[PDB]
């Protein structure tokens, strides 16, 4: 009960200060993100220790450094646990992943609020535009089926799977938009993938996604009228992982500078789950 | 909470008449009762792209019974009691299919359909005549024309399923049926004997609209196959929903509130716009009244006015007396028609309030609600008579006052002298009550007119008072809200 | 709006043919 | 004009109010109701679906345009539903200036009198 | 059975009735207006 | 009020509609109603 | 409509054919036999440099060749926003003649029927059932209120009335206020309840033939000779459509800008 109502007056005079202290740890602790490929080139397994060492010049003390291994982007998408407080995660860029890496992006970026989705026994609708479905999972073949307001299929058979319209097939994440506003009824392989009702809070700023192969591609809003650049949707271009990491460790005064600690939450999941 | 969910489907409905036949002894010439008999039926029809399965049941009512019998000699031919179906006779036809709509039939908002009608005409039969010539039935014909659908059961062996209910008209047409060999010729209409002409089945066609009232606690989160049914469905607790209405006073307004209750409010007014099933959106006006009558209220109105008839013929000291009168003022309040503000008012508008944002939910309870609050709702009341500029007020819990007109002050109270008065002299309810009222006029000072009005409840002034933001009368008024509290 | 109690009052005797219509049914 | 769609939609109301309540007046659907049952009685062509259907439309139709009065104080504030707005004293007929926002308020809780006679027959 | 008849409508009717207004009169109207017409006598004497 | 007695106020409508009295009264009002009728 | 406030003394604008002609378009409607007898077919490039002539751009005329006049009548599209429909006569096709005349003159707000389930009334005056298809064979059967058909059985369909058989379109009327069962082969033809509202300012018919035969009124009473149905003797079509070139002024004037807020989005040949 923080007293979300009553106005804070400021002064627009006085004074540049300082930031007074804040004790529940002993500071913050930055979190690198980075793929399998990354320590097969590297070719090596004390390279975790010697960049704690290069960040601890930098000025971040020896325990606040922590390194997490992930297969690929697509592996990584399923349930991304960010278990920590100031998150980079280096995704390298390929073609036909586009989709796959703005997926991710827009699940970690933004701070997501999800509900189950129990398909079997009920149909299910969006409120608005800020509402999506995701779903994870080994494999996701998402098929819809939309219903007018007589509950027939437009376009398919409530009873035939057949008919459906598989908006996004075999993916380990898929955020799916069907049209606001119509009832809709879900299939999929309940038994490896689940679904989620997932609407879309501010954004989510301790996570900088780090793109570090081609072009600016990371369409994090579903609106095709929008495409913002956010200060998170950081961008690097590489020939080497240990350059890439070297750069990391010389700017990351700047990376961190460019979020902020306070959007956190207890579990490391990347959504609320507000059953 | 509840949401509209339109389920309307173009069927096909076959169907196909039940023969039940009972001989009578002797060498086989006579027989007993040729009627008709429930009859079931199974199908499989293609329908927007899928195979529906369907099972139907039809039945007749209102049948006559023809007769003929040829004597009581041993071989005579004749039927004791053979029936036929003409203008009077109705035909129902229950109406099932697996598909999704017949799930979620338990609620329903509406419910219409629109058939095609039918020609049904009877067919060959051959009595079973031992020896010589062979009588023959024949002709006779009706047609089954559609008139409303309601909702039914067929109890099937396996399970009771909720069903359609198609209550078809008849109408006699051109074939005379005939008893050809015998004693009956030129009859019109459709007799038990073969009603399906051998046919496999009856045929009709038609499209059935339905607004299921499938439950939502979430706009996203819509079900399908209703099965909350009035199994797994139980009567919520007396306690539980008496909590659940006072709970509702959280929200009711101030000025909104006495403006509704300057409403004339009648049957069609409060009843009607109830987000309800149409089982109880047919007698809910009918239910309220039935527990109305019985209440302890309206049965102590039936008690005063039977002890005055009775009397007819029959020929703290002062609160007791004032308390009995009170009681008795209150009965004429709910009875009578009063020009003041009327503290019954009050009450409906804050029921209306209370059950307008409420569900019907497979239950009526507006009885025990209704009824209830009719009784309950502002327990401690007060009643005022004026006379040559002496006002004498009385309370339901036996409390007296008798104060001036001009300025509110009080005077010793006249016992018998108000009781001659409160019987003839129009009461007027104290909805500001004599308290509030000195405090009124004490810290803001009012004047002749508004004294009169107020002293009269006059909704004018108490208007006006309200909207000034009054802070004596918006408390006074806001604890008149908060004591109807079932 | 208190008019509507004295309408139940008064057109209560209507349950009595509802009762035998749900008898008779 | 402001006033006017007021004015109009507080007609509407006032129309709905006179379905509604019972008024001492001649409350034009006294009228339109009389006029129903002379036409009705005199008419020989009723058949099962025509008093259904009939009725509804001499509730609806009938006197299409109305006005109505509040009586206060010596004073009287009349209404239209087609927009017009008059006030005037009561003893002697001479319209004094109008006032929306008292109109509104009593509306609600005095009584409503049918100007079957309006203001411009009066003067 | 029976053919029981055909029955005319509002549209059929609607000119009857503009055409049998001007027969009304307005002294008694009154007088009709003023007695007050329930379920009972409204219907009473419909075509006898 | 024996045994689920009938509805008595129903039953004395029942022909409280054909007394001398309200015939006159419905004689009344088609009588004013003819005399709005025909001038 | 809002009121609009003019004068009576304002001095007249100025012409308004120049700024019309650049801006609109004409199109002409013909039968088949029409380009048969011109025995040609640079005819339309011809027609075309003629109409510059009198100030219509050049891609401002289009020529829609229809088949013939029955078969034009079955769902007529007028691609343009000046319309002019060459119309020849022949006896026996009175009726149909004057169906399309109907049909396009006058202005329609349609909705669709369904035969098969609903007993459909008529509205009133000017509510119609227009049937249009490949062949229409609409038979009609009046009902009761306990739904007894008088003149005719609802489930048997040969005691019922046919008032249209094997017509591409038809037109019909029957008595308002009594409910009709109908049957009209839902595979062909196409049945849809319509009112007749105002006129349409667009289209203009030219009869080609004989007498003054139109009645678009369906009323007995009221044959009104409506400006827009023009009329011309012809033994040659060169000589038809060198009339109607040479006095375009006049036809286009005869009609006027359509003014009604659609529903329902076609293809048309505007500029
Ligand atoms: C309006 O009336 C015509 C007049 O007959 C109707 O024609 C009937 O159309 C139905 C199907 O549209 C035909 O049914 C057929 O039944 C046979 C079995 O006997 C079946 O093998 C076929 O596949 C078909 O279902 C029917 O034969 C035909 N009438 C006659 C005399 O042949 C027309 O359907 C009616 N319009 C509407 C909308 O109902
Ligand atoms: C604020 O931080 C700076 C860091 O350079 C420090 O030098 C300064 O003393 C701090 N403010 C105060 C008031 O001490
Ligand atoms: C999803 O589809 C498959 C086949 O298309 C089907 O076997 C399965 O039952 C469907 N899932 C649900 C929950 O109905
Ligand atoms: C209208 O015509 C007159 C006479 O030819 C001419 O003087 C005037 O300029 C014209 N107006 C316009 C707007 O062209
Ligand atoms: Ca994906
Ligand atoms: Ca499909
Ligand atoms: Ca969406
Ligand atoms: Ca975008
Ligand atoms: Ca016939
Ligand atoms: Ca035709
Ligand atoms: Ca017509
Ligand atoms: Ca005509």
């Amino acid at each position: 009960n923080y007293g979300l109502n009553i106005p804070i007056t400021g002064s627009m005079d006085t004074v540049y200060s300082n930031s007074t202290r804040e004790e529940v740890f002993l500071t913050s602790t930055l979190c690198l993100y980075y793929p399998t490929e990354a320590s097969t080139q590297i070719s090596d397994g004390e390279w975790k220790d010697s960049l704690s060492q290069m960040f601890l010049i930098k000025g971040w003390p020896t325990g606040s450094v922590y390194f997490k291994e992930y297969s690929n982007i697509v592996d990584f998408s399923v349930d991304p646990q960010l278990y920590c407080d100031y998150n980079l995660v280096l995704m390298k860029y390929d073609q036909s992943l586009e989709l796959d890496m703005s997926e991710l992006a827009d699940l970690i970026l933004n701070e997501w609020l999800c509900n189950p989705m129990d398909i079997t026994l009920y149909y299910y609708q969006q409120s608005g535009e800020s509402n999506k479905w995701i779903s994870m999972g080994s494999s996701c073949t998402v098929k819809v089926c939309p219903l007018n307001t007589q509950t027939l299929g437009i376009g398919c058979q409530t009873t035939n799977v057949d008919s459906f319209e598989t908006v996004a097939e075999n993916e380990k994440l898929a955020i799916v938009d069907v049209v606001d506003g119509i009832n809709h009824k879900i299939n999929l392989t309940t038994t490896t993938c689940t679904i989620r009702n997932c609407k879309k809070l501010g954004p989510r700023e301790n996570v900088a996604v780090i793109q570090v192969g081609g072009a600016n591609i990371l369409d994090i809003t579903a609106d095709p009228t929008t495409n913002p650049q956010i200060e998170r949707m950081m961008r690097v271009n590489w020939k080497r992982w240990w350059q890439v990491f070297y750069t990391i460790v010389d700017y990351i005064n700047q990376i961190v500078q460019v979020m902020s600690k306070r959007s956190r939450s207890l579990n490391s999941a990347a959504f609320y789950y507000r059953v | 909470l509840w949401k509209e969910m339109q389920y309307n489907r173009d069927i096909i409905i076959r169907f196909k008449f039940g023969n039940s036949i009972v001989k009578m002894g002797g060498l086989g010439y006579k027989w007993s009762e040729i009627s008709y008999k429930a009859a079931n039926y199974q199908y499989n029809y293609l329908r927007d792209g899928e195979q529906v399965t369907a099972h139907t049941t039809c039945s007749v009512n209102g049948v006559n019974n023809f007769s003929y019998n040829g004597g009581f000699l041993p071989t005579d031919f004749g039927i004791s009691r053979y029936e036929v179906i003409k203008e009077n006779s109705y035909v129902y036809v229950d109406y099932w299919d697996d598909s999704k709509a017949f799930r979620n039939i338990v609620y329903v908002r509406s419910l219409a359909a629109n058939l095609n009608s039918v020609r049904c005409t009877g067919g060959s039969y051959h009595f079973s005549l031992p020896v010589g010539a062979w009588p023959v039935i024949n002709g006779g014909a009706v047609s089954l024309h559609f008139a409303g659908v309601t909702l039914s059961t067929q109890f099937t062996d396996f399970v009771s399923l909720n069903s359609l209910r198609f209550r078809f008209s008849l109408t006699v047409d051109e074939p005379p049926f005939s008893i050809l060999r015998t004693r009956t010729v030129n009859l019109y209409g459709l007799p038990a004997a073969n009603p399906n002409n051998g046919n496999e089945y009856y045929e009709i066609s038609g499209r059935f609209s339905l607004i299921s009232l499938v439950p939502t606690n979430d706009d996203y989160q819509t079900p399908i196959m209703n099965s909350v049914t009035v199994r797994q469905d139980l009567e919520r607790q007396l306690t539980n929903l008496r909590e659940e209405f006072n709970s509702l006073s959280q929200e009711i307004a101030m000025a909104q509130l006495i403006d509704l209750a300057l409403l004339p409010l009648d049957m069609f007014s409060m009843f009607s716009g109830i987000k309800s099933t149409i089982d109880l959106t047919k007698s809910m006006a009918t239910s309220v009244m039935k527990k109305f009558r019985k209440s302890k209220l309206a049965t102590s109105i039936s008690e005063m006015t039977n002890s005055l008839s009775d009397a007819a013929s029959s020929a703290n000291d002062i609160s007791t007396q004032t308390s009995t009168i009170g009681k008795k003022l209150r009965l004429k309040e709910m009875i009578t028609q009063t020009e003041g503000m009327s503290f019954d008012d009050i009450s409906a508008a804050v029921l209306k309030t209370k059950i307008d944002m409420s569900t019907q939910i497979g239950k009526n309870t507006l009885p025990d609600i209704v009824t209830e609050a009719s009784e309950k709702f502002i327990p401690k009341r007060s009643y005022r008579i004026l006379k040559d500029d002496e006002v004498m007020e009385i309370n339901t819990e036996g409390k007296f006052f008798a104060y001036k007109i001009n300025t509110f002050d009080e005077v010793p109270f006249d016992v018998n002298k108000f009781a001659e008065l409160v019987t003839d002299s129009p009461v007027i309810s104290a909805i500001i009550d004599f308290k509030t009222l000195k405090n009124l006029n004490d810290n803001y000072g009012i004047t002749r007119t508004e004294a009169l009005n107020l002293i009269k409840s006059n909704p004018n002034m108490l208007r006006n008072f309200i909207n000034q933001n009054n802070p004596i009368i918006r408390n006074r008024i806001e604890q008149l809200i908060l004591q109807c509290k079932l | 709006a208190s008019l509507i109690y004295r309408q139940l009052l008064t057109n209560s005797y209507s349950v009595d043919l509802y009762d035998e219509i749900e008898q008779i049914g």
